[PDB]
């Protein structure tokens, strides 16, 4: 009834901030390589940060396998353990912890596991038979978080990271402090922990072109532009086909500008001290499938 | 009991790879290009450049 757009040479006559409903068309991108686009962003000190490569999660997994783990951690009232010998494999030792809830192991898919010395595959492998994963070492007195440069909880196809600058790393032991232990809800094994999670998100720079002006735009956002969660597209292929696919649509790759769909969205101007943009309230999967 | 306890046991032993080689395992697309990108530049926005809230 009141479905008005403004046009982008209005908006660039404008001084922030300020909102606009607007239709242009997605004349080009950043970043060109698609992964690229998945960040981890802190929400307690606002730092945007890589996630990091299987490369780099290799290197701590196996630096992990050259420790041995301590016997006197094993066999806890918060967990059974078990350790496994290896043959061909530099003499390596995987203990898997698994974590009771009232003195009782539950069922497996709410079964809690940490572990020591297990590659990112065997985790990954872990991850789809039981609830959670946490990588874990023999400290000195207590089991710990292996490594925040690694995921503190393996979930799913969600790989939790944490805050190196904010977090208070605590022992394991604190899981003691969970409600219970059959649930197993990120942010709380991150609060037991002393974790502050970061939180994945999409970031891209749209630039926006309506025939009247052209504008740079932000995309910054976990779930809700794609309808694809930005927590899980980087271990899901077919999330990662839906989000190569829905920008080779808004914009694809030779072909001209004359061809491409319209983007209906909002945008939201702001002084970041020139005046940037930014796309809110805007979903593109809720009219595409 | 110890029987749903040797269950659980078995369960992880069945994800794990104790002996052989340890092979490379299947990776996603983006993965795979992420993979081969390495030593390119890295596309990256400062947070203060964005809106946050
Ligand atoms: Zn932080």
């Amino acid at each position: 009834q009141y479905l008005e757009r403004t046009p982008l040479c209005a908006i660039l006559k404008q001084k922030a901030p300020q909102q606009y409903r607007i239709r242009a068309k997605l004349r080009s991108y950043k970043p060109r390589r698609l992964f690229q686009s998945v960040k981890l962003h802190c929400p307690k000190c606002h730092l945007l940060q890589e996630v990091p490569h299987e490369g780099d999660l290799d290197i701590i997994f196996q630096d992990g396998a050259t420790k041995t783990p301590d016997v006197k951690l094993q066999n806890t009232s918060l967990y059974d353990s078990k350790i496994w010998t290896t043959k061909n494999q530099k003499g390596r030792k995987v203990a898997v912890h698994f974590v009771k809830n009232n003195g009782i192991l539950p069922l497996s898919n709410e079964c809690l596991l940490l572990i020591e010395g297990g590659t990112l595959s065997e985790i990954c492998k872990l991850s789809n038979k039981f609830n959670s994963v946490i990588p874990v070492r023999s400290g000195h007195e207590d089991l710990e978080l292996l490594d925040l440069s690694a995921p503190f909880l393996i979930q799913g196809t969600i790989h939790h990271y944490g805050c190196k600058q904010c977090s208070s790393l605590r022992s394991i032991q604190n899981l003691n402090s969970l409600v219970d232990k059959t649930s197993w809800i990120p942010s709380s094994v991150a609060e037991a922990l002393g974790i502050v999670p970061l939180q994945y998100v999409f970031v891209m720079t749209f630039t926006l072109d309506d025939g009247t002006g052209v504008l740079e735009a932000y995309l910054m956002d976990s779930d809700k532009f794609f309808q694809i969660p930005a927590s899980e597209v980087l271990m899901d292929d077919d999330l990662q086909k839906s989000v190569d696919m829905i920008m080779d649509m808004f914009c694809p790759p030779g072909i001209k500008i004359d061809a491409y769909p319209w983007l209906e969205c909002f945008i939201k101007s702001y002084n970041v001290t020139q005046i940037c943009y930014q796309i809110f309230d805007t979903t593109v999967a809720e009219d595409v499938i | 009991g110890s029987e749903h306890q040797g269950a659980l046991v078995c369960l992880a032993e069945s994800c794990l790879t104790l002996e052989g080689p340890c092979t490379a395992p299947p990776v996603t697309h983006w993965a795979a290009s992420r993979c081969k990108a390495t030593g390119e530049a890295v596309y990256t926005v400062p947070s203060s450049m964005l809106c946050i809230s």
